RNA sequence: AUACAGUGAAACUGCGAAGGCUCAUUAAAUCAGUUAUCGUUUAUUUGAUAGUUCCAUGGUAUAACUGUGGUAAUUCUAGAGCUAAUACAUGCUAAUCUCGACCCUUUGGAAGAGAUGUAUUUAUUAGAUCAAUGUCUUCGGACUCUUUGAUGAAAUAACUUUUCGAAUCGCAUGGCCUUGUGCUGGCGAUGGUUCAUUCAAAUUUCUGCCCUAUCAACUUUCGAUGGUAGGAUAGUGGCCUACCAUGGUUUCAACGGGUAACGGGGAAUAAGGGUUCGAUUCCGGAGAGGGAGCCUGAGAAACG
């Protein structure tokens, strides 16, 4: 698990909890993964709020690509049509996220050019 | 290799300096009569 | 400066041992006066001229700290230290009472003692001063006051000083002069001792071994009186054992029980203190328990008593058997308890445990029978031997049985303490039965009719292994004892550990069923079994929370029945936490 | 340095026809300083009130810690061999964050020499640096804005996560 | 989604729906007597402006009451004068004839889109009307 | 130029008073111009209103702060020394700012919300509220949006009101702006319309945030006086 | 001159005989709490 | 008023101006609200917030000013001579804090041991237990699994060319006898380091009225999409560069097409009858002759 230089390595195994409502799993408390961005272990801290959707593309690594379809009351042509949203999300050592697999997401200190959410749950 | 050697043409520089004939004061022929060895 | 003169000390040590000492020469050469204090004590003194003495106490600590391995040590050196620090004794103790110079040169003399034990902390097995006794005398006739001076949980100017001259090879030529051991001694039998008394302790036993190979005989007879500390100190660490530092006991206790055997009583204090050692704090690892059994073992080896160390000994070999922990190294260590424990029931004990513990042979299984058809009147050891094999340790599953109903045989053939013996037993297998083990919750089911010997039946018929008609008749044994506090806790025990999350099997349902129907008759029952029905209702409502909430739903709903025919019957309580409890359900309500 | 804005370039959309604005003084990207070996020279440059930044370019004196006791002793700098943020950067022998550098370990050996007495439990192949005298080391501070060289030795672990590497 | 502080929804407003129609029929039927003025106090300039409209004296008393309550005389602010008392005494010449104003009756605006024909209490339940009348 | 809360009429002006900074935001606070001049009307214009703030009567937290725009925000006590006017104002039931008459003995005090609690450095615990009063020491249990009681001649915390299901809780914020009554629910989500809910005339229904709220005491019993109609 | 060197001093003590015996007297404040807590 | 003492040209000083015209046409990217910054800057507002001392007061070098001058000439000048500081920059400074062997019983602490900061940038870790109303009462206890609570999942080893431990003032002669300014001795404003708030800014979550498929593909052609590290940052950030992977948006409307985009979007006041006239913020960004580079500040790529 290091296939990069510099020290891959925690940065002060390491373990911590963001706490409100969401559950680190054991290998990410106690495990060989290095949860860089992972916010369980992580440098990153959580706030903001909390989106949830399935998934359309899981094809690159720490790039998880939810749908996010939610209910908007259109008053123009009187019907609702469906909403559809996209934001990419870094991985977790959790759940290896397949299609379909409705999970949810905090906000939280820009990590790319377009993402401020990182996965917390699947379910 | 986006950025990476990109074989364009570029504006400013088409013109920016001029050639001379004759350039070398050697003869070409004192090239080879230079360096056949 | 501070800053400026530390950075000279940081690049104070480029250059050669030579130039270090010459450094040091001059730094001697300020205010040594070895003309006219190298003898015995100083001329004169003065403030500022403490001052420099303060501060030279201050550069040799910076130059030991700076070179804290050689730092160019040199009698001028010392001459001028000790010059100072009896300069700093005699200006503190013959002024006047007003204290502010008084403080600063005892400041200074405390500065002094701490740059004066940096240099042992420094250079201590290089030099070895052969005149060490000038200085140790002029220490000694300065501190000896400092009896239990030194006595806190931080005093170490003295303290640390006595730990340093008793740690090395031969620089306790001025411990053993005329004394050290004495007032160290003094101040760690002092009763108010703090958790330096075990670095005290540890201190003597690390520096017994040096005056036992000494070769003077005033250091052997100083070894003596430190193996007679060790017999007079037997209370400091019995009280001083707060933390989990109990192998300097047990590394003490083998060594004087390895070294010095000089009173019967003295073997029997310490074969009752290595009892209280195994029974004062359950958090003595494997280790220190080993070594401390083997060292009142040691100790009942030379001098044990006939009767009242012999019962001590058998109440630890009681305890140690129900243990056995650490793959049989404590077993085997149980065993030569037992068998130099001196007694008729000692050995039996050794008899019996011998014949068991013949490293993983059929043994057991013939020795559990042999000693049921020749039964041992000690059957205290015996019934601990036989109820560890009737635990969870897999052999012995029809032996376990012949021992439980061999005690229970015993226990009748008694018609009182034999009855006590068998409240031993049920206060085992509540135990057993509140608890993960398949062949020991059977054993004790088989223990339970045992005691019980269509009662009978219905245990035999709960240990049926059938459990479909099986259940069923529990279900109408319930029904018919419907139409016992720790006795219906046990069956409910039982019961529930026969349906303890045991989701790859049907009829869970009527199991809860048959769970709560026992604890509705256990309920029905309010002279007694109340607190009993009230604690199996709180252990069920601490499974609907603890990580499985399917089938503990169920049985807080029929355990609210008992609640319902009470407040029925009723048409006095404790409302509140009743009611906090309602709270609690509506905040899992809000799940 | 230009910039640090969105409007130069692309999103996750693929947008175009930018031509957007003159830059402003909050897109402030100042000019690399590359630190290197020389004598201590830190530029004193201001940002956001009395915010002094320290640059440093030409920085010696790195304060390297022990690792195993975390003893941080003050000694000079060699060279990075290996620093694939940029693989030219060790070709020309810069001094940024992280990068691998060479010591001359001589007060390490003052110190080991100082709270032990003997000379030579530490591993081998950083025991061969304790007798030559140049050990790796990883530096922790920026000296593009701190102004700083601080870093932890090599020993062990990390120092055979280097040599594997190069 | 989420709430959003609106004074224009917690605001008085009183004034779209406030037609001079059903005012009248409401000072009409309100027994309650109405607060006029000794009959020649409220003509204006010697009768070379109207009488003035009960709009206008209603407007003069607000300010009146706003002036005596904290001590200020107003102005002859340009922009606000140029607009509102020249486009107002023009059309107070158009439309008032003799203290009643009858602009009103040459304007279209419907009555019971706005100002009638409730819309909380549609009653558009069989049962919520029957509930209503009893 | 105007907001909703300060109750202003529009024949006024044409600029009007920001105030200056201070404890409470801009957005949620009244200044000494707008309080004394045209709303209790203690003056007629800025001259007269700074000739009194020259001459102190104001006594504001307890402390005088001489200053034309400081932002009283939320019950501030505004004292007077003339005719001891004793003043809490408060939120109305439609988004102003109700100036209530109070007393010496509850003047004495005030309230204020717990916005965070920190180790901040060298081992001490920490409170800070609307105002900003940074005050020292208060007890583990302190949550976030309980409420402290201010001493109002040293600074120390005297009363402290528990934020739990079942306490009388005011709304400064959103489109419940204002109102009391604070039962007919609660719902604490996990990051949006999060409150206990407030009840009405019928016990209607509302919703609001977290930080859009905060206690002023117990379900009958406020040792806040409050006005009434 | 050296009555501003008496005020000076005098100040800098009560400033010190004020200031950091009303810390530790707060702080003993805080000890309270936590032996009732 | 023979070291100062009022008028006061011209000079240093504190601040003033604290926000003004024209030109080419941007479709929630210009804008408005909102979420967040333990992801960040902050002058001013407000609340808080400092313990290292060896054998009676510290240094020349410049003005203004005089004097000699140059040049057609400037808020252009150069020599010579002095002279001052809250200008420059070296440097003078009592003893109090815990554990308490001993207590003489209340006037209780004497001996000993351990103390003592900030500002910058580096690492290990403090950050599972005990108390009952009850398991058995053997009216004693090993008690936590049950019945409830609690401490609880900045301490240190170093750098840095390190800031400081009041050369500010006011109100009050006041207390003491160390035999003279011997100690002054009480309080408040201005300082002074740091935190938080407030102000403002930057990013960032989401929401918000033209017709558009004859715009069906775009994106890698200012990195396209992400990962790792560094640089730069006020910091988050492919913001930029090395290496690596070939991604990402789209028929649930990508991306692209224009104006009554001198008009529109609540951007806002609404008016007691004008029903898209009728109050305003903003059209887009720039520009101080033309592009370029630099500097100042809490805030700027400055109307000066």
């Amino acid at each position: 698990q290091s296939e990069r230089a510099f020290q891959k390595q925690p940065h002060i195994r390491w373990y911590k909890n963001a706490g409100l409502g969401f559950k680190t799993p054991k290998t990410a408390i106690e495990g060989s993964y290095i949860d860089k961005k992972c916010p369980f272990t992580g440098l990153v801290s959580i706030r903001g709020k909390i989106l949830t959707g399935t998934v359309v593309s899981t094809k690159m690594h720490r790039t998880i690509v939810i749908r996010r379809a939610y209910l908007h009351y259109i008053p123009k042509y009187n019907r609702y049509e469906k909403r559809h949203k996209n934001v990419p999300v870094h991985v977790s050592p959790a759940f290896r996220v397949q299609v379909g697999d409705i999970v949810t997401v905090g906000q939280c200190r820009p990590i790319s050019k377009t993402v401020r959410f990182n996965v917390v749950k699947v379910s | 290799k986006g950025r990476k050697l990109n074989y364009s043409v570029q504006d400013p520089i088409a013109n920016y300096e001029a050639p001379i004939t004759s350039g070398y004061k050697w003869s070409d022929d004192q090239i080879d009569e230079f360096f056949a060895g | 400066n501070g800053s400026q003169s530390i950075k000279a000390e940081d690049e104070k040590v480029v250059m050669p041992y030579v130039l270090r000492i010459f450094f040091g020469r001059a730094q001697v050469p300020p205010t040594s006066g070895q003309k006219r204090s190298r003898k015995i004590a100083v001329i004169s003194v003065l403030p500022n001229f403490k001052k420099p003495y303060i501060n030279d106490f201050l550069s040799l600590a910076s130059e030991r700290l700076d070179y804290n391995y050689f730092f160019g040590n040199s009698h001028q050196i010392n001459s001028s230290k000790a010059t100072l620090k009896t300069i700093r004794r005699m200006t503190g103790f013959v002024n006047i009472v007003n204290s502010t110079l008084s403080v600063l040169r005892t400041n200074f003399p405390l500065h002094t003692n701490s740059v004066l034990q940096p240099l042992i902390y420094s250079i201590a097995m290089a030099y070895y001063v052969l005149d060490t006794e000038s200085t140790e005398e002029v220490h000694l006739r300065k501190m000896a006051s400092n009896l239990r001076q030194q006595g806190l949980k931080c005093l170490s100017s003295v303290f640390e000083f006595v730990g340093n001259t008793f740690d090395w090879s031969t620089s306790m030529e001025d411990i053993y002069a005329v004394v050290v051991k004495p007032r160290i001694s003094h101040f760690s039998d002092e009763n108010l001792q703090q958790p330096s008394s075990l670095l005290r302790l540890f201190l003597y036993w690390a520096h017994n071994p040096s005056l036992y190979q000494f070769l003077y005989y005033d250091e052997f007879a100083t070894a003596t009186a430190l193996m007679d500390t060790i017999s007079n100190q037997h209370v400091k660490e019995a009280v001083i054992g707060p933390i989990i530092e109990a192998a300097d006991s047990i590394i003490r206790n083998p060594v004087n029980d390895d070294h010095y055997v000089d009173l019967v009583t003295l073997i029997c204090t310490s074969c009752l203190k290595i009892l209280p050692s195994l029974y004062v704090k359950l958090s003595d690892s494997n280790s220190i328990s080993t070594f401390l059994n083997l060292l009142v073992s040691i100790t009942e080896m030379g001098f044990i008593q006939d009767d009242h160390v012999r019962s001590r000994l058998i109440s630890s070999l009681i305890s140690i058997l129900k243990g056995k922990l650490k793959k049989l190294q404590e077993n085997d260590t149980q065993k030569i308890l037992k068998i130099l424990k001196l007694i008729v029931f000692n050995y039996n004990c050794s008899w019996s445990d011998i014949e068991e513990l013949y490293t993983t042979i059929s043994s057991l299984f013939k020795t559990f029978d042999e000693r049921n058809l020749r039964v041992s009147l000690t059957e205290l050891f015996i019934e601990l031997g036989r109820k560890v094999p009737e635990l969870e340790s897999i052999s012995k599953l029809v032996a376990d049985l012949n021992s439980y109903s061999s005690s229970r045989m015993h226990e009748y053939d008694f018609p009182d303490f034999i009855n006590e013996k068998p409240n031993l037993n049920e206060a085992s297998k509540s135990i057993s039965m509140l608890k993960d083990i398949l062949l020991p919750n059977i054993r004790i089911g088989l223990r339970d009719s045992l005691e019980e010997v269509v009662l009978s039946y219905m245990v035999k018929n709960t240990k049926y292994f059938t459990d479909f008609e099986d259940m069923a008749i529990l279900l109408y044994n319930g029904d018919e004892e419907a139409d016992r506090r720790q006795r219906a806790i046990k069956r409910l025990g039982e019961h529930a550990h026969q349906l303890k999350d045991n989701s790859i099997s049907h009829y869970l349902i009527p199991m809860i069923e048959h769970y709560v129907f026992s604890d509705d008759e256990r309920y029905r029952n309010i002279g007694n079994e109340t607190q009993i029905a009230i604690g199996g209702l709180a252990q069920h409502m601490s499974w609907n929370q603890y990580k499985a909430l399917l089938r503990r739903y169920i049985s807080m709903l029929k355990t609210k029945p008992n609640q319902m025919k009470q407040a029925v019957q009723l048409i006095t309580l404790r409302i509140v936490r009743d009611g906090a409890e309602s709270k609690l359900t509506l905040s899992k309500f809000p799940s | 340095g230009i910039s640090r804005d969105s409007r130069h370039k692309r999103s996750a959309t693929g947008a175009k026809r930018a031509q957007f604005r003159k830059k402003r003084k909050f897109e402030l990207g100042r000019q690399p300083a590359n630190t290197k070996i020389g004598a201590k020279r830190i530029h004193s440059v201001r940002t956001r009130g009395g915010n002094k930044k320290y640059r440093a370019l030409r920085i010696e004196t790195g304060n390297f810690s022990w690792a195993s006791e975390g003893i941080s002793k003050k000694t000079r700098i060699a060279g990075v061999v290996y620093h694939p943020s940029n693989n030219e950067l060790v070709r020309t022998n810069t001094l940024t964050k992280a990068a691998i550098v060479q010591i001359d370990a001589t007060p390490f050996r003052q110190w080991f020499e100082a709270h032990y007495g003997q000379t030579l439990k530490i591993e081998s192949s950083v025991e061969s640096q304790f007798s030559a005298g140049r050990l790796y080391a990883c530096i922790s501070s920026r000296p593009g804005q701190s102004g700083r060289c601080d870093g932890y030795i090599l020993e062990g672990e990390e120092l055979a996560f280097y040599l594997r590497r190069l | 989604f989420e709430d959003r502080f609106d004074a224009r929804e917690h605001k008085d407003r009183s004034n779209k729906s406030r037609m001079q129609a059903m005012e009248e029929y409401i000072r009409e039927s309100s027994d309650q007597p109405d607060w006029s003025a000794s009959i020649g106090a409220d003509i204006v300039n010697h009768g070379r402006g109207g009488i003035k409209s009960l709009r206008d004296t209603e407007k003069e008393r607000r300010v009146t009451s706003f002036e005596e309550d904290n001590f200020t005389r107003l102005n002859i602010t340009n922009k606000a004068e140029k607009r509102k008392q020249k486009q107002r005494e023009r059309n107070a010449r158009m439309n008032v004839i003799g203290g009643e104003d009858f602009g009103i009756f040459s304007s279209k605006r419907k009555l019971e889109d706005s100002t009638s024909r409730r819309g909380a209490k549609k009653t558009r339940s069989a049962w919520d009307r029957a509930q209503r009348r009893l | 130029a105007a907001p909703h809360h300060w109750l202003l009429d529009k024949l006024s002006g044409c600029y009007a008073p920001r105030p200056s900074a201070g404890p409470h935001k801009l957005r949620e606070s009244l200044p000494l111009i707008v309080f004394l001049r045209n709303r209790l009307k203690y003056a007629l214009n800025g001259r007269e209103v700074k000739a009194i703030l020259m001459q102190r009567h104001v006594k504001v937290d307890g402390k005088v702060r001489t200053d034309t725009t400081y932002p009283a925000g939320f019950m501030d006590v505004i004292t007077l020394d003339a005719t001891n006017e004793n003043f809490r104002l408060v939120y109305d039931v439609k988004g102003r700012f109700a100036v209530h008459r109070i007393t010496d003995e509850e003047a004495s005090y005030k309230l204020g919300k717990v916005k965070k609690v920190q180790l901040g450095k060298k081992g001490v615990p920490y409170v800070v509220t609307h105002d900003g009063r940074t005050i020292r020491y208060p007890d583990p249990n302190i949550k976030v949006n309980d409420t402290v009681k201010i001493d109002l001649a040293s600074g120390k915390i005297t009363d402290f009101i528990k934020f739990d299901a079942g306490k009388l809780v005011y709304v400064t914020g959103g489109r419940n702006l204002g109102r009391i009554g604070t039962i007919v629910h609660k719902e604490r989500h996990d990051g949006g319309f999060d409150l206990v809910h407030i009840k009405d005339s019928l016990d209607n229904t509302f919703v609001t945030r977290l930080n859009n709220v905060f206690v002023i005491g117990e379900q009958g019993k406020p040792y806040i006086s409050l006005p009434k109609g | 001159r050296l009555q501003r060197k008496r005020h000076q001093r005098a100040l800098k003590v009560r400033n010190a005989q004020a200031q950091r015996e009303a810390a530790a007297e707060y702080a003993q404040l805080l000890a309270k709490r936590l032996s009732e807590r």
